[PDB]
This record gives C-alpha cells, structure tokens and sequence, in this order.
C-alpha cells in the first residue's frame, strides 16, 4: 500500500484521537470557569469536531488560556489531517494520469 | 450495593479541622467526577466543590467562604473533603456524589451529618415503652423506646433490625443541656404481641455504639 | 451564575390529583436541567435527566418538560409517597447550581389523633430519673395541642414537645410530648394525664395511668 | 376533493380506548407530516403530536398526559390515533392536519367529535315545525324542525340537501337527562312556501342514521 494512502490512513486514526484527548481535556481545562459552557463530555466530543471540520457554528467554545490552547491543536490537526487527505487524492489522480499517458 | 460511603457523623470543636471520605464502588471512569454538597437542616442544597479522581483537579463555588480542599486516591478509590477552622456556620449535613461528567448526580452517598461544638460525645441510652396494665388495647398496639441524653446527632432508630418498617415513627431530636432527646413508636398487631418479639435498634455513628432493646409487657 | 427559581416553595395537592413543580433559570439553558427528589432525612435521589429523559427504578408516573427558561416537573396522580422536597439543577453553565426547593404537601381526610401514654420504664428509674412519654400518632391536619396533668392539676414546666413532618406513607402527622421529672418528683404523684384537642373532635382525647 | 377525511363520532366508555382515523388524499409527499390537535368545547387548540408516514416516526407533546399513539399506512394513506383509558377530561374534538414540512398546517380535516360516556348511543327524533292558523306571515315565513332525544354530539342540520343554506340558525344543543336537544330555523319568502317544499336533513355521525322531515302546513 502506497504511502499517501497509508499516511492518510494513519491521519484519521491520529485525528480521531485529537478529538477524543481534546474533549476529555475541554472539560479539564473549562470547569473552574465562571460562564463556561465546554464543561461535560459529549457536547464537548461535538464541540471537537466543529472544531476540527472547522465548522464551528458557535454554540460551545473554550473562555480559558488551557481550553483556547486545547482548541488550537484540534483544529491543526483537523485541518491537517483533511488537507492530508487532498494530498494522497492528487497523488492518486497523479500517477493514474501518467499512465493514461503510457507512462 | 452502595456506589458511596460515607461516615456517619463527625464531632468538631470550633476552630478545629476534619476530614470527611467517601468510599466508591460499582463502575468507575477516567471521565468521572466526585461533587460535594452543603445541606443545613431545613434548608436547601448548596453546592461546594468537585474533583475528577482520573487527573485529580478539584473546582470550588467561588460564591462563599472556601473551607473545603478535595484531594482523591486512586488506589483505594477514596475522596476526601478538607473542612477546616470551623465554626457553628459549618454544621451541617455533607454529601458526596458522582457524576459521569455529563452533567448529573447520579448517585449520593448517605451522607455525614458534621456538628461543630466543644460538647463532648456521649451514647444513647435506650428506655423501653410498654403500655400501662390499665390501658386498653384494639386491634392495634403502640411500642416504643425513649433514647435520651446523646450528643451530637444524629441517631437511625430501626425495628426488629430492619425486618420492621411499617407503621414506625421516629420524632425529630429536641436538645437540652447540650444533650439531645427522641423517642420512636411502631405500632403492629394487638395479638402479634408479646408473641412476636420487637426490639428496636439504635446506632450513633458518633460514638460507634449500636444497643437493642426488646420490649416486653410491664411485669 | 444561572439562579435557579422555584416557585412557589410549597405545594399543596389532592391524592391521586395531577401537579406540576415549576423551575426558572435566571438565562436560557436548553434542557440541561436535573430534578431531584429528598424525603425527610432521606438522601436526594435523581428523578429525571436533561429535562425530560426517564432513570430506571423511576415510576412512569413522574414526567419533565420545558426547553430554555421555564422547565416542570410532573406527577399524574399523586400518592402519599410523594411527599418530599424537589430540588432542580442546571449543568449547562460552570458552575452547577440548584433551585432552592420545592415541598410537596398532601390534603388528605381528617383523621383524629391515635394517643397512647406511657410510664417511665424501670430501667430508667433506676438512675433516679423518669419521663412520662405520650404520643399522638396518625392525625389530619397536623394542628393539635397537648395538655398535661398530673393528679388533675395541668402541668406545664418539663414538658418537651416534637413534631413530625407528613409522613410519606398515609400523609398523616404524628407528636410526641415527653414530661420529663426526677425520680423524686415522679414518686410523690400518684395520676398522670396527658389530653389532646384536636380539630376532629370538640371534646379532647385523654389517657391517664397511676404510678401504682 | 376533501383533502383529509375524518370520522363524525366515537362515543367512549371511561376507562376504554378508541382509534380515531385520518384518510388522507390529494398530492403526497415522503416530507409529510400529519398533526392532531385537541380542542374541548369553548377553548383553545392543543397541539397532541405528529408522526411522518414515509419513515414512520412520531413525536409527542411533553407538556401533557400521553393518551395518543401514532401509527400510519402507507397503502392506504390512512393516519390513526390511538386513545387509551379516557376519562370525560378526554372528551374533545380531535383535528387531524397536514403539514409538507415547512411548519405551517396547509389543511385541516372536519374533526373528529370524540364523547367519553357510560351512557349509551340513540338517534334524534326530527319533527316539524309550520306556523300555527293564526299566525300572520309577512314577505317572509319561518320554519324549522325539533330534534330531540339523542346522545351523543353532535348532529349536522341542513335544508333542502344544502341547496338552501341562507337564513339559516341551528341552535347548540341542550344537555337534559343523558340526552341533547336542539332545533334549526330556517327563513325564506312567504310565497315561495309552501309551493316549493322545504325539508331539514338531520345526520347522526354517531349512530349513522340520517333521516328527513319535509314540511309542511298544519292540517
Ligand atoms: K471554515
Ligand atoms: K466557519
Ligand atoms: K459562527
Ligand atoms: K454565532
Ligand atoms: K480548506
């Protein structure tokens, strides 16, 4: 299995990771400030991907120095990991092209 | 079984720290968190603090007087709650619960009911309570046992080591002379008794002393 | 900090009736809301879950409802083992925060008062004390009034009243008026009375024992 | 055509359950969705719930006591609505609606008058009612019909087979002894009658039975 298509594999592993550490870590970082709403696990899960997608529809997100630190790495990972992801397409797309070509 | 244990009561003179624990069993998560609750007698609940076990960092209500300090082992899977210089303001019944992280109590622990006096502890002594040779019975018929002179609170009164429930009334303790004084009535089949035996059960966790008193008819 | 207000903090039903505790938070909080439920001297005990998802081991009987604000706690057909305080909770903003309390209280039947006195035991006299205990049990409303006499003389001084709150298995109320005297003082009466006035009836209920 | 078509009647025993319907017709969508709504007498409309028949769910109102069940058939275009245990509190008109999923409710069917009773059905008894000899008439005649004796509601009263709908007053019926009574005028030019006849169509959703009642001139 060529690289772009494991690398992109492992991506997704690494990302899926991210999210899960990154929501169990939101609450850690969050609770212990007064308005903070990224304070139980599953909104917080949800709040990781909207993160990560970079959606980010504004319903939930971090107040405190750790939370907004935490959010950093989800979302570089997020967009990482899916920009990997276009990287193995063209690599995909690349090599079948050049053999279209007879080369 | 019970998910949380908590001892009973805990004495405290003014001025004088104590550490309350909470025992917890059943399932447990890395995402789980030990909350503490203030409830004086006749009022509502007032929240206190938290910790998650898994990290260890405990939060506290930033709206009163911090005089808790959360600490948890792991090992033992035990929670403790450091209250210190005390006073009167601090009694008051303390429960430990658990929440999954999602935002609930799902389980409490019995709570320990904390009095904060220079009083001395002091068991229960347990009277029985059996009708007069004149009194006249019906169908039914009324027992009961007179503990006075304990301190602090509070007592739990049972019949018959639980098996008998229905039909028990255990009255609010009154205090006098830094002593506090309660009796409990359970009433059961005129015919069941003397036959059937009933004895009443009285525990002070204060003092670690649980006594029995089966009531039988006045000679 | 989301205030929690539950209003009105008591709550007076018929049996088997329909009722509705009502919980406001101070700003909008989808249905991150938690009701609990506390007996007398009993540990609070979680209801409903995020407004209005069912716990296992809870009567169907009990419902939640309400998004944003103004959240309500059902009960179809109410029973005396209802009685309690309800207490809402809010997890949408740190930190937690609880409404102040909701007592639910039943009407029932008027039901004159169950008396019973008893003598000090011997145990007790013993140790040069005794305490004459009369208890007043299964009554509706909980309004009564104890008079003590001793030889037929009314007795006012050591005398310690104790009140319980609706029992949550009839919704009756229950007294209990313990005269408390030193052995001495007990030795040199021969009756002891203790008299109930109650609302069910014009004349009061009496019961009366000589120390021999 | 009528879009959506409802049962007249359903008398209930207390304590009894009843399936209402809703044949539905016209343009259908997999994004459909059909409602019933609750109205008593005299008051406001409370929406019950909705269910979409393409998948199959049902949402329900949380602020009220679940009596209904939504169910659908896809074959037969047909929405039903199970009551169970009703009591006289259950007693309402039930409107079933149809909304194409973008929140409005384009149309209602007739409704669905729904009577929680231990008593039993029984038709209306239609009589006539001409003016008496003595009575003068104007440019204009009154006339009308007596239907009494019948439980339980309602009844729909028309003239002429609809034909004759101006000058029309079908009074609301009275309750007396387990049984409703009510009567319909109906005015129209003095010459025209009794030339050309005039007769009230009384139908009973209820019990079926529609009956007829030309009028006449007494004797
Ligand atoms: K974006
Ligand atoms: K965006
Ligand atoms: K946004
Ligand atoms: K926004
Ligand atoms: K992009």
């Amino acid at each position: 299995s060529a690289l772009h298509w494991r690398a992109a594999g492992a991506a997704t592993v690494l990302l899926v990771i991210v999210l899960l550490a990154g929501s169990y870590l939101a609450v850690l970082a969050e609770r212990g400030a007064p308005g903070a709403q990224l304070i139980t696990y599953p909104r917080a899960l949800w709040w990781s991907v909207i993160t990560a997608t970079t959606v980010g529809y504004g319903d939930l997100y971090p107040v405190t120095l750790w939370g907004r630190c935490v959010a950093v790495v989800v979302m570089v990972a997020g967009i990482t990991s899916f920009g990997l992801v276009t990287a193995a397409l063209a690599t995909w797309f690349v090599g079948r092209e050049q053999e279209r070509r007879g080369h | 079984q019970v998910q949380l244990q908590q001892p009973g009561a805990e004495l405290v003179k003014p001025g004088a720290s104590v550490k309350l624990s909470c025992k917890a069993s059943g399932y447990t998560f890395t995402s789980d968190w030990i909350h503490w609750v203030k409830q004086r007698p006749g009022h509502g609940l007032e929240w206190i603090g938290e910790i998650i076990p898994s990290y260890g960092r405990a939060n506290y209500n930033e709206k009163i007087q911090k005089k808790a300090t959360l600490t948890a082992d792991k090992s033992s899977s035990t929670a403790f709650m450091q209250l210190s210089s005390l006073t009167s303001e601090d009694s008051a019944v303390y429960y430990c619960a658990r929440e999954r992280g999602d935002g609930y109590f799902a389980v409490w622990g019995a709570g320990t009911t904390v009095t904060v006096s220079s009083a001395k502890t002091t068991p229960p002594s347990v009277y029985p309570l059996a009708p007069g040779s004149a009194a006249q019975t019906n169908s039914m018929v009324t027992l009961g046992c007179l503990v006075k002179g304990y301190f602090p609170e509070p007592v739990t009164v049972t019949w018959n080591s639980g098996s008998l429930s229905s039909g028990v009334h255990t009255f609010p303790a009154v205090l006098q002379s830094d002593l506090y004084t309660l009796s409990s009535s359970v009433t059961v089949p005129s015919s069941s008794w003397p036959s059937e035996t009933v004895t009443c059960n009285v525990a002070h966790p204060a003092s670690s002393t649980k006594v029995d008193k089966k009531i039988v008819p006045r000679d | 900090d989301i205030l929690l207000t539950q209003s009105p903090a008591i709550l007076s039903v018929s049996p088997g009736e329909r009722v509705s505790f009502s919980c406001r938070a101070s700003q909008s909080i989808g249905t991150d809301i938690h009701w609990y439920q506390q007996r007398t001297n009993g540990s609070p005990r979680l209801l409903i879950k995020y407004a209005s998802e069912s716990i296992s081991g809870i009567p169907s009987r009990f419902s939640g409802s309400g998004s944003g604000t103004d959240f309500t706690l059902s009960i179809n057909s109410v029973e005396s083992e209802d009685i309690a305080n309800y207490y809402c909770q809010q997890s949408n903003r740190w930190p937690f925060t609880f409404g102040s309390g909701t007592k639910l209280e039943i009407k029932r039947a008027d039901a004159a008062p169950t008396v019973s006195i008893f003598p000090p035991s011997s145990e007790q006299l013993t140790s040069g004390g005794a305490s004459v205990v009369c208890f007043l049990n299964n009554f509706y409303p909980k309004d009564i009034n104890v008079k003590w006499k001793i030889d037929g003389s009314e007795r006012q001084n050591g005398v310690l009243n104790s009140w319980t709150d609706q029992d949550s298995k009839d919704s009756t109320y229950s007294m209990s008026s313990t005269l408390t005297l030193t052995k001495d003082e007990y030795e040199r009466h021969n009756s002891y009375t203790c008299e109930a006035t109650h609302k069910t009836s014009t004349s009061p209920i009496v019961k009366s024992f000589n120390r021999n």
